[PDB]
């Protein structure tokens, strides 16, 4: 093991004299990636289930503190449905679902890796597919039945064991392949129509001539597009392929954090029922067996006050997580409409 | 052996040591048990398991309702079983019927359904995004412009809530 | 004057409705014989009536607790609200902006603002093109083996002449030495047209 | 349900969440080990002769049932507490190492 | 030179006012009969 000074990067100086300058004369076409998380996962908790269980002297104890599951339950959903509106405004912003036609001329220009492919279930793109499988959730689906976790299957499958203290995660709203279909309408509409679509009804133009205008708006003479069309359609074709290759080696670390950190809030919301809290045991039935009502009412009192605050905590720290996630959302719909229906 | 519970009980492939008799998950709650008389093993399994939500197009019109069992797939732990039983990817709706059209949602389901009180009964749908569109695209063809409009629109941001105070000493 | 501002009336909503949930939750007990301190200051000695209040103290105190940190949370979010307003009435109100749908759907031309209770609202003026028309179009023009680009519009053709117009509104004219630039030979520009 | 979780006689348009699927138990049973003899109530309340306390005697019981209302005619006890468990619990219990 | 930096010295003030507050807290009884658990450990036995 070595310890050692980092270094700022490489050192560099500018010829700057009074009487000289530098132009270039070649260009390059580049592509880079951005990641940004859209939404969370959604759930919801009952109380009842949580602090008590099937146990019916714990609920009738409980009946002093039905405030403040109300409480926990109004800021739950309210995470939950803004999960939906943050799709919506990423996704949702053109209400108009275009097709590119079977004209596959676009100057030289080949955008078969991120147009949809009609050979899969999905109609997902290929690159959509490679960032699709580098996301391992925790939910294949939301139907998981009684029958199918009894036994001993609870209590090693997690989410069963979830899902017996009350803890539940619900579906979004927009499946995947409605938000594939989203963005394939996007793609369609800018490449045969640049950035009309965004600003009231389609206008088709040729795509060189749309690269043209482009190339106007950031300080270059269309001529130069004209005589140069080929190497930069090469130079285009070159860097996309260069993604998917990327990609499909070796991450999407932003994505995945999200789904870690939802898991393990719920994995933690579980383990925490072994907390005695200052009670004799943490087990409402050893405590209901060994002791008569009036005195193992004080032993009930302090797991419920204990598992009352854990529940909130947790809807706290999810409150939390959620703003940062509006935030992130908010500037992905920004994105959206300046970097992809103009240009900036 | 003293120990009281509620639950199911199946058997087991757990096996204990002798000196065991109960034993315990993470969570701490007894999930298995020897049983004393004919020294097998059992796993106890809680009863309840599943979420409910409830559909209302609100009481100020009808006390219709659909129910939607979020853990159940029909093809039952269910209240009721009337008519109408309609298969989701978010669980087994009962009480809406299924039409085959597609409008905006009204009332989301999830997983790309949506419910609505039209033609009176509630009604269960995929939800469309929007109308099909294609453009006419050529390598030698534009599309310009001949007249405008001037368009309004409104656009509304909340900029402050109530300032509040609190004194401990009087609530 | 017909019929909504929900967006500003769901906060007034939301912080009444924390407030009076604040007045209901003094009816619990938190593990307590009662929820009154007068019930529980007559009937009971101070030494052992202290359980008690110590109980409903411990309760009280959370509910405050609870109350203030979900007020912080809201207090964030409409902060952010706040200054994305900030930010519209700089770009929007007293300028023009070239950003794609940030004051309103369309090219922006100008923007009003009015106040509202709580709030803002603006009213975005904005262009939006409408009765387009198909056209033949070509890249460049070959008059004398020198290739014409336009110098801020798109050559388009009725059908048997050739105009010159610009992008977003259709007005054509003829093509001359002042509409065009020259640059190179008829050789290179893939969809040339002799005119 | 939701009527009373909102606390309000009028339910507006929309989906609600309601507590989880329950299911009521039909029956009820009882396990106990195979045990037949009584516990030695009369070699232990009723011996002839008891220890010093500085050479306190310890006996080991094992394996009987503890049906205390035997010692209701012949024993009257002026000092009675149990700790750690209720006197009310004690005849639906099972205890270990007495 | 002359005369500020009011919103940047209002971040340290806060953390210094948060750590401090966390130590002046150590002197609530919460409901106990001392804040010192020295206190309690002496002249009073475990249970
Ligand atoms: C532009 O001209 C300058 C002047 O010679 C070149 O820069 C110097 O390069 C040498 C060798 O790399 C360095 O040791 C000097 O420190 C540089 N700076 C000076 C002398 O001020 C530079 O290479 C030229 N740039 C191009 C693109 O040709
Ligand atoms: C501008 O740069 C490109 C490279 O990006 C040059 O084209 C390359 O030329 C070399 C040598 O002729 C070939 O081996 C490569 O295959 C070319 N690249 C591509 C993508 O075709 C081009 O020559 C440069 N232009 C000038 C004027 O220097
Ligand atoms: C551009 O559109 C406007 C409508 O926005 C046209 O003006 C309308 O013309 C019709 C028929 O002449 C009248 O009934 C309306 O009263 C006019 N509207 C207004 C607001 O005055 C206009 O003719 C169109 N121009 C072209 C060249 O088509
Ligand atoms: C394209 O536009 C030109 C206008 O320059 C049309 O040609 C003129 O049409 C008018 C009226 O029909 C005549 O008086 C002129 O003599 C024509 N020629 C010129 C040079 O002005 C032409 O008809 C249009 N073509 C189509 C298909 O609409
Ligand atoms: C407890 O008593 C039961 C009977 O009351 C015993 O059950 C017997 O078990 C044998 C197995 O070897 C069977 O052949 C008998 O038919 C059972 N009897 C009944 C009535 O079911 C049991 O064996 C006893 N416990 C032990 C440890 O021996
Ligand atoms: C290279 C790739 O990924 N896909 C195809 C390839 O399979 C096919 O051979 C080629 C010509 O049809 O076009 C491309
Ligand atoms: C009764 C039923 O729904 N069966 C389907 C089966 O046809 C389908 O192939 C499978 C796909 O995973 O899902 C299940
Ligand atoms: C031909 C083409 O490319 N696009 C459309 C075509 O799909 C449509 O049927 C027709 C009638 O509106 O208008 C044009
Ligand atoms: C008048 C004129 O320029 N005619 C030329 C012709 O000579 C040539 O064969 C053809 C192909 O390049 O292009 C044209
Ligand atoms: C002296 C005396 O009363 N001895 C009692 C006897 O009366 C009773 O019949 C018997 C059974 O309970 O237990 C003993
Ligand atoms: C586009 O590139 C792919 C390689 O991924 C190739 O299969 C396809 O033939 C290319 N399209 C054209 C028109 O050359
Ligand atoms: C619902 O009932 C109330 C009182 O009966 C009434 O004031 C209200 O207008 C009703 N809702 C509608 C949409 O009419
Ligand atoms: C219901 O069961 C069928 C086959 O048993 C399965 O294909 C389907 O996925 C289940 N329901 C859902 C929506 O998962
Ligand atoms: C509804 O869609 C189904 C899909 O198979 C079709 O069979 C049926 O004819 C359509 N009309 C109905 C059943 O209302
Ligand atoms: C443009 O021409 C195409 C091809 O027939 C047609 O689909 C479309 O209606 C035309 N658009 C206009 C605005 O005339
Ligand atoms: C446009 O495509 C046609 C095919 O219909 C082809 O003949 C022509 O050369 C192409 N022109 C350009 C500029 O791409
Ligand atoms: C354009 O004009 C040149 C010279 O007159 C001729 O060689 C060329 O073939 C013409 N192009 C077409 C498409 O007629
Ligand atoms: C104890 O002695 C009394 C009196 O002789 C008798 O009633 C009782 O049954 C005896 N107890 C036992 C356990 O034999």
């Amino acid at each position: 093991i070595i310890a050692y000074t980092m270094s700022l990067g490489a050192e560099n100086s500018v010829a700057y004299s009074n009487n000289s300058i530098a132009i270039p004369t070649n260009f390059t076409i580049s592509v880079t990636t951005e990641i940004l998380p859209v939404s969370m996962t959604k759930t919801s908790v009952d109380c009842t289930m949580y602090i008590c269980g099937d146990s019916t002297e714990c609920s009738n104890l409980l009946l002093q503190y039905g405030s403040f599951c109300t409480q926990l339950n109004r800021a739950l959903t309210g995470i939950a449905v803004e999960q939906d509106k943050n799709t919506q405004e990423v996704f949702a912003q053109v209400k108009q679902i275009y097709k590119t036609p079977p004209i596959k001329d676009f100057g030289g220009f080949n955008f078969s890796q991120i147009l949809p492919d009609p050979s899969k279930p999905s109609k997902r793109s290929f690159i959509e597919d490679l960032l699709f499988n580098k996301v391992t959730l925790a939910d294949a689906g939301f139907i998981k039945q009684y029958g199918d976790c009894l036994g001993d299957i609870a209590a090693r499958d997690l989410i069963c064991a979830q899902k017996f203290n009350g803890l539940t995660v619900l579906p979004p709203l927009l499946t995947d392949e409605m938000i594939a279909q989203y963005t394939s309408a996007l793609l369609a509409g800018t490449i045969t129509s640049g950035w009309t679509f965004g600003a009231g009804a389609a206008l088709q133009i040729p795509f060189a001539m749309q690269m043209a205008y482009r190339f106007n708006g950031i300080g270059v003479t269309q001529n130069v597009l004209y005589e140069n069309q080929k190497l930069i359609a090469n130079q285009f074709n070159s860097a996309i392929g260069k993604i998917q290759d990327s990609l499909s080696s070796t991450a999407l670390g932003k994505l995945q954090d999200v789904v870690n950190q939802n898991a393990q809030a719920l994995n933690t919301l579980v383990k925490q029922l072994s907390s005695n809290f200052g009670a004799i045991s943490s087990v409402l039935n050893d405590i209901l067996s060994r002791l008569d009502p009036p005195e193992a009412e004080v032993q009930i009192d302090r797991l419920i006050t204990g598992r009352l605050q854990s529940l909130q905590t947790y809807v706290t720290q999810q409150l939390i997580r959620a703003a940062e996630i509006r935030a992130s959302a908010n500037l992905a719909a920004t994105k959206m409409s300046e970097c992809v229906l103009g240009q900036s | 052996n003293g120990l009281t519970g509620t639950g199911v009980l199946t058997e087991s492939n757990k096996k204990f040591l002798p000196f065991q008799q109960f034993g315990r998950d993470i969570a701490d709650t007894t999930d298995a048990v020897r049983d004393p008389q004919t020294l097998e093993i059992l796993d106890i399994t809680p009863c309840s398991f599943g979420g409910v939500s409830v559909i209302t197009p609100g009481t100020n019109t009808s006390n219709q309702v659909a129910v939607l069992y979020q853990d159940v797939n029909c093809t039952w732990r269910v209240y009721s079983t009337g008519s109408n039983v309609f298969q989701t990817r978010a669980g087994c709706l009962i009480g809406a019927e299924h039409v085959n059209n597609s409008y905006e949602c009204d009332i989301p389901i999830g997983a790309g359904i949506c419910a609505s009180y039209q033609t009176q009964s509630i009604i269960a749908y995929t939800m469309s995004l929007g109308a099909e569109n294609s453009v006419a695209y050529s390598n030698n063809s534009i599309a310009i412009p001949t007249n405008f409009t001037i368009s309004v629109t409104t656009e509304i941001l909340p900029v402050s809530m109530t300032k509040t105070s609190v004194d401990c000493t009087m609530y | 004057s017909s019929t909504a501002l929900g967006k500003l009336q769901d906060v007034v909503n939301q912080n009444a409705q924390a407030l009076n949930t604040l007045v209901k939750q003094l009816s619990s007990n938190f593990g307590a014989i009662s929820s009154v301190l007068n019930d529980i200051l007559s009937r009971l000695d101070p030494p052992e009536a202290e359980v008690q209040i110590d109980r409903l103290i411990t309760g009280r105190l959370q509910s405050l607790q609870t109350y203030v940190t979900q007020q912080l949370i809201r207090a964030a979010e409409i902060r952010a609200s706040a200054n994305l307003a900030a930010t519209k009435m700089s770009e929007c109100v007293l300028g023009q902006s070239k950003r794609v749908d940030f004051c309103g759907k369309g090219y922006h031309l100008m923007s009003f603002p009015q106040s509202a209770p709580h709030g803002v609202v603006f009213l975005h003026v904005t262009y939006v093109p409408a009765q387009e028309k198909n056209f033949t179009t070509a890249p460049a023009i070959c008059h004398d083996g020198k290739a014409h680009f336009p110098r801020e519009g798109v050559f388009v053709s009725n059908g048997t002449h050739w105009f010159v117009t610009q992008r977003n509104f259709y007005e054509p004219q003829i093509i001359t030495t002042d509409n065009t630039f020259v640059s190179g030979n008829c050789d290179v520009v893939i969809g040339i047209v002799n005119n | 349900e939701t009527k009373c979780t909102l606390k309000s006689f009028t339910v507006e348009k929309g989906i609600y969440q309601t507590s989880n699927f329950r299911v009521q138990p039909t029956e009820s049973i009882v396990r106990f080990p195979n045990i037949t003899n009584l516990c030695p109530f009369g070699e232990v309340f009723n011996a002839t002769r008891f220890a010093s306390v500085y050479a306190w005697n310890r006996k080991r019981i094992s394996n009987c049932v503890a049906d205390y209302s035997v010692l209701y005619n012949s024993a009257s006890f002026s000092t009675f507490k149990c700790y750690g468990v209720s006197p009310t619990k004690l005849n639906d219990l099972c205890f270990t190492n007495v």
